[PDB]
């Protein structure tokens, strides 16, 4: 089994994070209607491209890891930075010993003001930005969402950026084989992370350059 | 004779004389006392602070080991520690390779057979203290006690420390088929008062939890306005 890709931007006051409902073995769709974006303590959120045992795995560790340490000692809940620090290091140790955990992660999350939003692949290497993006949508989203950040740098607002995550999820679903019209939101502000109901994107498939006396090769 | 110097030597008439020495020292501890409620547990324990400036905190006996049960350790608080730390050790198996929460009378069971490895070798001391465990699992609530000797026993109300008579006495006298927690943090939290001594020890204080259906079956610290104040 192996998830799709995700996408996630930055606005005005919290994080975005899009993904869509679906597992594929190979070629075959084989469950649409499983949830791929986990949440962790309460600030965080996680959702992975590829195998899906591994991000199973690694998230449930590193979930394991949070409850205990905030219950067994009195002290704060862990920060997004340093879960997501605590992710990349067992990642990172995971793929010394060969035993790779094959999956790209986008890490969200907010704790009163500063808003997190990391990535790490699976050989280790870790980024931040104000727009991540796995799987193909490092390649056909993450170019929309860099232009809609610099074509105005002072940060979008909440429905301006939910626009363009509606429009790059539409492009996904175009162009991407293994994908489905059928996303999630995770939407990490102050108060904390709240996922969505599945939503559809609509879509348009009226061109008249698709005619069937045009696209003919007779 | 040298008959009672190692936990390995039967006496004359089949005793164990190191572990009834344990459970002479946890009968010299602060006093503890819990309370079954048919909807909840509720254990509350005496704090005899040996010093006025100890920060409010300090000394807590009342840990958490996993998110429904608790372990109030009456006796030794270093030894009670490692009792803490290997009931966290088993509850947080049956989280990872069971995939549910371990069930109350299942730790009791493990937390007694672990103080009971103690006892029987010649290279290890018996633990000084008394685990008062309080669960909340899907089997409804539970209390157990594990003395020194690794013996488990589930109660309805159960007291420990020096005082332990006199603050037993007071338990027959509850319902404990009526009586719900909300009132038990009451009714413990008097008794406790009602048995300490005062014109030993200057410095004490009362600190109580409780894990019933209001903390959403979670074992959490009373809130501080909830025990009379005296």
């Amino acid at each position: 089994a192996s998830g799709g890709s995700v996408i996630a931007i930055k606005y005005k006051g919290g994080v975005l994070m899009a993904a869509d409902t679906l597992l594929s073995y190979g070629s075959l769709a084989k469950w649409p209607n499983i949830p791929r974006i986990r949440l962790l303590g309460s600030h965080s959120a996680v959702c992975a491209t590829g195998s899906y045992a591994d991000f199973q795995m690694m998230a449930k560790q590193v979930e394991d890891n949070i409850e205990r340490q905030k219950m067994y000692h009195n002290v704060d809940e862990l920060s997004p930075s340093e879960v997501f620090s605590y992710l990349h290091r067992s990642i990172y140790q995971k793929r010394c010993d060969f035993d790779p955990c094959l999956c790209q992660m986008v890490f969200i999350g907010v704790r009163d003001g500063e808003t997190f939003l990391a990535g790490v692949d699976d050989v280790g290497t870790r980024w931040e930005d104000d727009c991540i993006a796995t799987g193909y949508g490092a390649y056909i989203a993450l170019p929309l969402l860099r232009q809609a950040l610099e074509k105005n740098p002072d940060g979008l607002s909440r429905g301006e950026a939910m626009r363009i995550l509606t429009d790059c999820l539409r492009v996904l679903f175009y162009r991407e084989c293994r994908a489905i019209n059928k996303f999630q939101v995770a939407d990490a502000a102050s108060d904390g992370v709240r996922i969505s109901e599945p939503f559809d994107v609509e879509t348009h498939w009226e061109y008249e350059g698709y005619c069937f006396e045009k696209t003919a090769i007779i | 004779s040298g008959h009672d110097q190692s936990t390995d030597v039967f006496s004359a008439e089949g005793r164990v004389f190191q572990v009834e020495y344990a459970g002479k020292a946890v009968d010299n501890s602060s006093t503890a006392v819990a309370a079954c409620c048919k909807d909840g547990v509720v254990v509350a324990v005496e704090k005899v602070h040996t010093s006025r400036m100890l920060e409010k905190g300090s000394n807590n006996r009342i840990h958490a080991v996993d998110r429904q049960a608790g372990i109030c350790i009456c006796g030794l608080l270093p030894d009670g520690r490692a009792i803490v730390s290997r009931a966290r050790q088993e509850a947080e198996n049956s989280r990872d390779i069971f995939a549910t929460p371990i069930r109350g009378s299942v730790l009791a069971n493990r937390v007694g057979e672990f103080m009971h490895a103690y006892t029987t070798h010649f290279a290890y001391r018996p633990f000084g203290c008394s685990a008062i465990i309080a669960s909340y699992a899907d089997d409804g609530p539970q209390l157990f006690v594990s003395d020194p000797s690794g013996t488990v026993a589930g109660y309805y109300g159960v007291a420990l420390g020096k005082a332990k008579t006199v603050a037993k006495s007071e338990l027959e006298k509850l319902d404990f088929s009526s009586l719900t927690c909300d009132e038990a943090v009451g009714k413990l939290a008097s008794i406790l008062h009602e048995v300490h001594d005062k014109q030993k020890d200057k410095l004490y204080e009362v600190e109580v939890a409780w894990v019933c259906d209001k903390s959403d079956r979670k074992f959490v610290h009373v809130p501080a306005d909830m025990v009379p104040a005296e």
